[PDB]
């Protein structure tokens, strides 16, 4: 009874974020603080529409905004962030507790630059 | 970000399954390609078999049993 | 004297040294020189799956850094 | 697909039940019962219910069938029904079972009273006279 | 490279339980103003090899009238459980990581009595059957207290994961948090493995002996991990491995010491000891450890 | 309805038939009863976990507890039967008759 | 046993029955059944003897099988519809198994074999309790799902129960077996009106409970278990024999006694649904119950059987402990026909 | 029979466990939360007979969500037809269904 | 008073295990109702985010709901940090 | 999969070593020449079973500590332990633990 409608593959094409989980976790707090508005718009649309097919544009926006955030990180604070995410990636649990020193270095660097 | 990527991946898998269904079902007389089994038109979360039905057995086993078997 | 008990005990120490370290070394050799990723609660399992799909070599421990952001 | 491993385990479960359903030499029927319980625990663990499977494997096998054997010695298709999403940062089964103390007050009360009454009943029956 | 890990976990345990007999003989000898085996090899080091070869070259005394099935099954189950209970433990990284490791260990310990029951039933003698019944009753009675104490201690840990026990005891040993539970757990481990003062009792005989000694060492490592936590540095697990092995060896020496230092209980005396001294204190301390985190707002994190 | 539930129901039916046969050895009757209970536990666990009905995860454990209590009760009765007759044979319970 | 322990066990039995009656969840109902079974066993074994132990083990086996069937049917119903509330069953297969479980609990034929032996083995007080109170829970459960029961199965099992009770009551000499067969026939009458009107079921339950309470209280007062022991009663307490004969006539359905109230009313209800053959068959079958009640009355009061010399001593002593509610039970079981329309109270 | 003590006293002894969509811990949703909710709202205060006759669509959807029998039938038919064509040789799987695709996060 | 003290002294001899068990059990039963940190434990349990906080739709009449996480509006966990 | 392989390896090694231990001394030829039923054992077995059931009830305590209903959870846990202690006391007072 009825026909399901699915968007074409051209509607699902977007520049993916090609960083690993540890890299995402290293900058998770700053990403949440800076990228908050598109994230909240997308998630509110998600629990309001209750349909993945009605929230493609907000997903594209959140991908673009995350890419902009990571481009800023790459432009300004590449090396401290590299050390921080390497340290986070080494641990099996990916604990923030292990190397607070690198986290402090990255935080002070990004506070000085951006 | 994870939610957006999940939605996009699910939609792409469903679209590929729909394309393959359209290709295969061309000769069955009474078949309606992409026909829902629910009377309502509301979005329904697909099963594991609805996504990995036509894929290789290896990734089917992965998607169904990896978390349980990972120790 | 009493220290003659020490040799045999030492052997047990060696017999108890072998398993633990061995696992650790294996856990490194198979996982690219890093700690093995543990998967509880079904959320970090999705993280390893995303890492495996991102890496392009079908191995989660291959970490794609910021250089892949273009 | 591991040749329908759930189906294989279910078939072995049925074979074990047939094995001790003939009731031959009750100790051998008991052994078949441990075999079937192990297969059932394997099924539950494979499905995803680790805690419930461990409850089976601990309580049933270790205590109850052990008491059964003690008393005897004293005398003479799949994988498609599964989910799509994730459970979050916790296991849903553990949360549901642990909700016994915050939600199931009535269940706890009735089960505790039933267990105490069972103790009293066992003492009264085994008193003899 | 997983089979290599399993073999490197299994074979060293067998070697350790082989040399534990030599170590026990030497310790009890020197505690008795004498020397242990010191003629065979440099310092008795070749004694376990001679013992094993002699046992494996001696004919088995099969009753030829009992059930061969359970007679051969029981050592298989005993040795399998003894070797299997090793995997859940984390030294520092566990071979197999299981969320509910402790419950798995408890289930294995509960299943351990089937070997005793089946061996006693297949011995085809009323006296052996009575002995097996007594052993089974003692083991189940003491594993009750084992389980209660184990859950009471884990209440301060957060979950049943064995690895988290390293994180919980990062700043202080769990021995200081609850020593009475530790002592009662120690006595319960003594009585569960049929060691003095609770030891009221060729091929398969050596099978059972190795299973018992492997159970001793496994219970020892479990106690050391649970109550005597060592510092773990992720960049050098060798320190944690060395500390864990040293603590396990110290505990094993303590069991040999206790065996050499005491007379033995009667059956009724140990049954009364448990049911009238350990279980009341066990319940009281379980209530106390339920109430303590709520009182002090120190509930462990993981859930 | 998949084949797993069919197999579990078939196992329950086989256990019920074994209970109702009564060759001898009432201990085997208790064993068949508790085999039915184990089949019930497995089926209920699978059904509850499949639908993610979280609050129903209490149901199997409780079930098991109660059932095990019943088993204990039954065992006690069996013991006295043996103590009255020396053996647990079913045919010894022919004193009461219609 | 200790009076405190006996009182606690009685409390637990009543609490389990009440939990079954007042719960809207299937699991809680099963828990109530389990509690009832667990606490009922020592009551049967208060007077320890091999007969009591054998009756208790038969009862335990039957009740455990019934409870397992009930739980398995609940599992099927949950499978085919994720609902725990006690309402329409939603499954044809689940309904059939639940009906057999509740019939095993009640004692309806062909699951009736355990009732006579369990009643014979246990004492008179335990028999009274088993035949009066143990039936409230399964009957309440059946009344809650009366809209789902298949009329064919329920009606044929009711017919079989009435026939079996009527036929088996003729041969028995011991009073407890007669009472067990009477209970079987009465529940066969009772469950036949479940698909049509549950109010008639509850009214029949109340009337039957009153009559059987009066009957076991009279049998306890004059400590008689076999027919001849009851025949010896007239020499000491003729009033007891006369009241017992009146109660026996009431239980047979003779108007204008109270026992005529249910059958008549039940027949009326089954006539409203154009069911004519079955009420006639039920009346003609209950004639057999009447026959063996009349034989018991002939043996008890309407004739004077030979006595024994020692009975003279029993003339000198009075019944020390006196049971209350016996006159009320007799009156309610004999002279309440003019108050029939009170059944509209949905009792 | 059914003495509704709970509704008289408002105790809520065992009503929280009756349905899937009633206050799950941590707000964990049932697999068929939407269908059960829709059916319950359809059949509330209507009576058993009328709910059975009128809300049959919602109950059918709920049963389909619970057991997915029609989905199994459709998937099995598709798989059998694909097997028949690949046996006769008029169908070839795309790289996506051969593991040669490009996975995405 | 005197009889209770005498009975306690008698029980402390020849039966110390039961006295210790009852003392610990009663103390563990009584104490939580008096400790002031149980409310802190409840608050700590309440402050642990297990689920994603779904944002609310703005209608211009929500002054207590912050528009950004950095905004002063909303609950604060400074008390937990000070602990 | 890993745990299945580990269990299979354990059982296989145990079986192989037991069979070789049983068959090594069999290659060389040689000469090749009730009622009591004590009730106390059954009573202690039943007590163990029932206490095991109550321990199974008590098991989910580690996860029960995070519910935000700390008062209700604490009351229920203390209730369960109090019933366990009361069962032990009842079995004690009427000589259920005598040999
Ligand atoms: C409609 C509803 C109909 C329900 C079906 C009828 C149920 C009838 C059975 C009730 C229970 C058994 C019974 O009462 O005996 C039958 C009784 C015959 O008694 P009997 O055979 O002479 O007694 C011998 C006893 O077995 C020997 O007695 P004992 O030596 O064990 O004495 C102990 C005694 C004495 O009790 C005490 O000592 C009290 C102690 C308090 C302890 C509190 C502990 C709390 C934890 O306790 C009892 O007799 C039972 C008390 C039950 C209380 C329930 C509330 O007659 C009736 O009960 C008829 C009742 C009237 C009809 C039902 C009520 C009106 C409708
Ligand atoms: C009311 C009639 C009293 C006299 C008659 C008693 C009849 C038999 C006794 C059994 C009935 C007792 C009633 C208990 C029902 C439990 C529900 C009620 O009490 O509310 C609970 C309140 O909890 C209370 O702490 C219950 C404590 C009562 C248990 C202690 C003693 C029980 C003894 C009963 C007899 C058992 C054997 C004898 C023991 C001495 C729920 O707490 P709440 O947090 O709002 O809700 C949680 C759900 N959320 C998550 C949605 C919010
Ligand atoms: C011999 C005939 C039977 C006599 C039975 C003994 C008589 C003494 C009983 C004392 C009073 C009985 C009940 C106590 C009153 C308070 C309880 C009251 O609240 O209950 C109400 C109900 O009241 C009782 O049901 C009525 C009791 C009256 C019984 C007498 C009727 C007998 C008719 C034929 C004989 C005529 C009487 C002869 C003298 C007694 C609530 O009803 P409700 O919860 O909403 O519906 C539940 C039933 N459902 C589920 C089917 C819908
Ligand atoms: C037999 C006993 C084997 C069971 C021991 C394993 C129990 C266990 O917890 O492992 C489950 C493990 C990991 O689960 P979690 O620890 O919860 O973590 C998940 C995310 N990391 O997953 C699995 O076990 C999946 C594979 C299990 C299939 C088979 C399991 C064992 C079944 C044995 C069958 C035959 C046993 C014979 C009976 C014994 C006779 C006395
Ligand atoms: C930590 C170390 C643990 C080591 C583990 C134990 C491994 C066991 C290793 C076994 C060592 C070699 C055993 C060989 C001796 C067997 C027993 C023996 O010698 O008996 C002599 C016996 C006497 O025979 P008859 O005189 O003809 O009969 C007299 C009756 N009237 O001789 C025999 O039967 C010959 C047996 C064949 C031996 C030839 C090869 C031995 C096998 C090699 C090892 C294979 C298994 C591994
Ligand atoms: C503000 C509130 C504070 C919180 C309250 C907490 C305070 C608690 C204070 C008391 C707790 C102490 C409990 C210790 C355990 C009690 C067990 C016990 O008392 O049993 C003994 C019995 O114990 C034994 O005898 C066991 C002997 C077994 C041999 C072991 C030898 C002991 C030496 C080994 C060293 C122990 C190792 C401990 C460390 C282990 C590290 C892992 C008494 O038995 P009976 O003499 O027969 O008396 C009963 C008849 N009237
Ligand atoms: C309300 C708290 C409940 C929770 C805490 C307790 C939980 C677990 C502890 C209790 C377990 C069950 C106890 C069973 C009681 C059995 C009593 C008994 O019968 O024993 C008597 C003996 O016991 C007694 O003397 C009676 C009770 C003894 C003392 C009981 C408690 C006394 C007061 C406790 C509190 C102390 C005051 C508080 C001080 C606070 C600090 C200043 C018989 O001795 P036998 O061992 O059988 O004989 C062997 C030798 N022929």
């Amino acid at each position: 009874p009825g026909i399901v409608e699915l968007p074409t593959l051209e509607d699902l094409k977007v520049q993916e974020v090609k960083v690993s989980s540890s890299v995402l976790k290293a900058a998770a707090h700053h990403y949440g603080a800076q990228c908050d508005k598109p994230n909240k718009e997308f998630m509110l649309c998600r629990w309001e529409e209750k349909d993945p097919r009605r929230c493609l544009e907000e997903g594209k926006l959140v991908n673009q905004c995350a890419l902009d955030f990571f481009r800023q990180i790459k432009r300004h604070c590449a090396e401290p962030f590299t050390e921080y995410w390497t340290c986070i990636d080494y641990s099996g649990l990916q604990l923030f507790r292990h190397c607070r020193k690198q986290q402090a270095k990255f935080d002070e660097c990004v506070l000085d630059k951006l | 970000l994870f939610q957006a990527e999940k939605d996009r991946r699910v939609l792409q898998m469903l679209r590929e399954n729909l394309e393959e269904e359209a290709i295969i079902m061309k000769d069955v007389p009474d078949w309606k390609v992409g026909e829902s089994v629910f009377h309502t038109t509301r979005w329904v979360t697909p099963m594991m078999g609805e996504l990995y039905g036509l894929r290789t057995n290896e990734e089917i086993l992965s998607a169904t049993y990896g978390f349980i078997w990972y120790t | 004297m009493w220290f003659e008990i020490l040799p045999g005990i030492a052997v047990m120490a060696a017999c108890l040294f072998i398993p633990g370290m061995a696992t650790a070394h294996i856990h490194k050799f198979t996982n690219g020189g890093k700690e093995k990723r543990v998967a509880h609660f079904s959320y970090q399992w999705n993280l390893m799956e995303r890492d495996r799909r991102i890496s392009g070599v079908n191995r989660y421990h291959v970490t794609k850094g910021l250089e892949n952001i273009d | 697909m591991t040749m329908y491993i759930a189906f294989i385990l279910s078939t072995i479960f049925v074979i074990g039940f047939v094995g001790f359903s003939s009731k031959p030499s009750p100790i051998y029927g008991g052994l078949g019962l441990i075999v079937s319980g192990g297969v059932g625990c394997g099924i539950v663990l494979n499905f995803g219910g680790s805690f419930l499977g461990l409850m089976v494997f601990l309580i049933y096998l270790g205590g109850m069938l052990v008491v059964f054997g003690y008393t005897t010695a004293m005398a003479t298709g799949d994988w498609v029904i599964y989910d799509t999403g994730d459970s979050g940062f916790f296991s849903e089964e553990a949360m549901g079972i642990a909700a016994l103390y915050s939600y199931g007050t009535w269940l706890v009360i009735v089960t505790g009273w039933s267990l105490l009454i069972g103790v009293v009943v066992i003492m009264e029956i085994t008193r003899g006279n | 490279m997983f089979m290599i890990n399993i073999l490197s976990l299994i074979i060293p345990i067998l070697l350790a339980v082989a040399f534990l007999t030599l170590v026990e003989r030497k310790v009890l000898g020197y505690m008795q103003l004498r020397k242990g085996p010191n003629v065979v090899g440099p310092y008795g080091l070749l004694q376990p090899i001679a013992d094993a070869l002699k046992l494996f070259t001696k004919e088995p005394l099969r009753p030829a009238t009992s059930s061969i099935s359970m007679f051969i099954i029981a050592p298989i189950l005993a040795l399998s459980l003894a070797l299997t209970m090793w995997v859940p433990l984390p030294m520092p990284y566990p071979l197999i990581n299981m969320n509910l490791g402790v419950l798995f260990m408890l289930a294995m310990s509960s299943l351990a009595v089937y070997s005793i029951l089946w061996s006693g039933w297949a011995s085809n003698s009323k006296y052996a059957l009575i002995g097996a019944l007594r052993a089974v009753a003692q083991t189940i009675s003491y594993e009750v207290t084992l389980a209660i104490i184990l859950l009471s201690v884990l209440l301060m840990n957060g979950s049943y994961t064995l690895s988290t026990l390293i994180t919980t005891q990062e700043h202080i040993w769990m021995i200081f948090t609850s020593w009475p539970l530790a002592m009662m757990w120690f006595i319960s481990t003594l009585a569960e493995t049929n060691r003095a003062p609770f030891d009221l009792t060729a091929g398969p005989f050596a099978m059972f002996f190795m299973a018992e000694y492997a159970n001793i060492i496994m219970m020892n490592a479990f106690t050391a991990i649970l109550f005597l936590g060592a510092s773990h540095d992720p960049h050098t697990p060798e320190l944690y491995t060395i500390n864990f092995v040293l603590k396990t060896l110290a505990l094993t020496i303590t069991f040999l010491w206790i065996r050499a230092s005491y007379p033995r209980f009667r059956y009724d005396q140990l049954m009364h000891l448990l049911w009238k001294s350990f279980l009341p204190l066990t319940l009281a301390l379980c209530m106390w450890h339920i109430s303590l985190p709520i009182m002090t707002a120190s509930i462990p994190p993981q859930s | 309805m998949p084949l797993v539930y069919m197999n579990i129901i078939m196992a329950f039916a086989i256990a019920l038939a074994g209970l109702l046969m009564y060759r001898s050895h009432l201990m085997s009757s208790l064993l068949c009863l508790e085999g039915m209970m184990l089949s019930l536990f497995i089926m209920s666990t699978l059904i509850i976990l499949n639908t993610h009905f979280t609050l129903a995860n209490m149901m199997p454990i409780i079930l098991l507890v109660f059932a095990a209590c019943e088993a204990a009760l039954g065992l006690s009765l069996l013991v006295m039967v043996s103590n009255t007759y020396g053996t647990d044979y079913v045919q010894n319970l022919n004193l009461l008759q219609c | 046993m200790n009076p405190i322990i006996y009182t606690t066990l009685i409390m637990t039995v009543m609490s389990g029955t009440m939990l079954v009656m007042i719960s809207s969840h299937w699991l809680l109902i099963w828990i109530g059944f389990e509690m009832n079974l667990l606490a009922m066993i020592p009551v049967l074994m208060k007077n320890f003897n091999p007969r009591a132990t054998e009756a208790a083990t038969k009862y335990f086996l039957t009740q455990a099988t019934a409870s397992m069937m009930l739980m398995m049917a609940i599992i099927i119903n949950l499978l085919y519809s994720g609902q725990w509330t006690i309402t329409k069953m939603f499954n044809p297969v689940a309904m059939t198994m639940m009906t057999m479980a509740l019939a095993m609990k009640l004692g309806l034929s062909p699951f009736h074999f355990w009732v006579p032996e369990v009643t014979q083995g246990i004492s008179l007080q335990a028999g009274l309790l088993l035949l009066t109170w143990q039936k409230l829970a399964p009957l309440s459960v059946l009344c809650q799902i009366s809209q789902s029961i298949n009329p064919n199965l329920m009606l044929t099992m009711a017919m079989l129960s009435i026939l079996i009770g009527g036929w088996g009551g003729l041969n028995q000499t011991q009073l407890r077996k007669i009472m067990a067969y009477s209970s079987i026939a009465h529940m066969g009458w009772m469950t036949a009106v479940l698909p049509y009107n549950t109010t008639m079921t509850i009214l029949n339950l109340l009337i039957y409970i009153t009559m059987t309470l009066a009957m076991f209280m009279l049998l306890i007062h004059s400590s008689a278990t076999t027919t001849l022991s009851l025949s010896h009663t007239w020499n000491k307490m003729p009033v007891i024999t006369s009241l017992m004969m009146v109660t026996l006539l009431s239980m047979g359905g003779l108007p204008p006694l109270s026992g005529f109230m249910p059958k008549w009313m039940i027949i009326q209800e089954m006539t409203k649904n154009e069911s004519i053959i079955m009420p006639t068959l039920m009346a003609m079958t209950a004639l057999l119950n009447l026959y063996f009640y009349m034989r018991l009355a002939y043996s008890s009061s309407l004739t004077m059987f030979p006595s024994t010399n020692n009975m003279k001593m029993k003339w000198q002593f009075e019944h020390t402990k006196q049971m209350k509610l016996l006159p009320t039970m007799i009156v309610l079981s004999t002279l309440v026909l003019p108050m029939t329309p009170a059944l509209s109270s949905l009792n | 029979p059914f003495f509704d003590v709970q509704k008289r006293l408002g105790l809520d002894l065992d009503r929280w466990m009756t349905i899937q969509s009633a206050e799950q811990p941590h707000k964990i949703p049932g697999r068929c939360h939407a269908f059960e909710k829709e059916w319950i709202e359809c059949a509330h205060g209507i009576g058993g007979i009328r709910a059975e006759k009128e809300c049959k669509i919602e109950f059918d959807d709920f049963v389909e969500c619970l057991l997915r029998q029609k989905t199994m039938k459709r998937l099995s038919a598709i798989k059998r037809q694909r097997d028949k064509l690949i046996k006769e040789g008029k169908y070839t799987p795309p790289p996506h269904h051969l593991g040669k695709e490009d996975p995405r996060p | 008073a005197g009889r209770i003290a005498s009975f306690l002294k008698n029980a402390w001899a020849k039966e110390p295990v039961l006295v210790a068990s009852f003392a610990i059990g009663g103390l563990a039963i009584i104490l939580p109702s008096l400790s002031p940190y149980t409310n802190y434990a409840i608050r700590i349990n309440r402050a642990t985010p297990y689920n994603y906080p779904v944002p609310l739709r703005d209608d211009g009449n929500m002054p207590d709901v912050p528009s950004h996480p950095q905004d002063p509006q909303g609950p604060s966990l400074e008390w937990l940090k000070n602990l | 999969m890993n745990i299945m392989l580990t269990l299979l390896t354990n059982v296989t090694l145990a079986s192989l070593l037991v069979l070789i231990a049983f068959w090594l001394p069999q290659l060389n030829a040689y000469s090749e020449k009730r009622l009591p039923f004590s009730m106390k054992f059954f009573l202690v077995a039943i007590t163990f079973l029932l206490f095991d059931l109550e321990i199974a009830l008590l098991l989910p305590l580690p996860w029960a500590s995070q519910t935000n209903n700390l008062k209700t959870m604490l009351t229920m846990a203390l209730f369960l332990l109090i019933l366990l202690a009361a069962s032990l006391a009842y079995e004690w007072t009427q000589k259920g633990l005598e040999w």
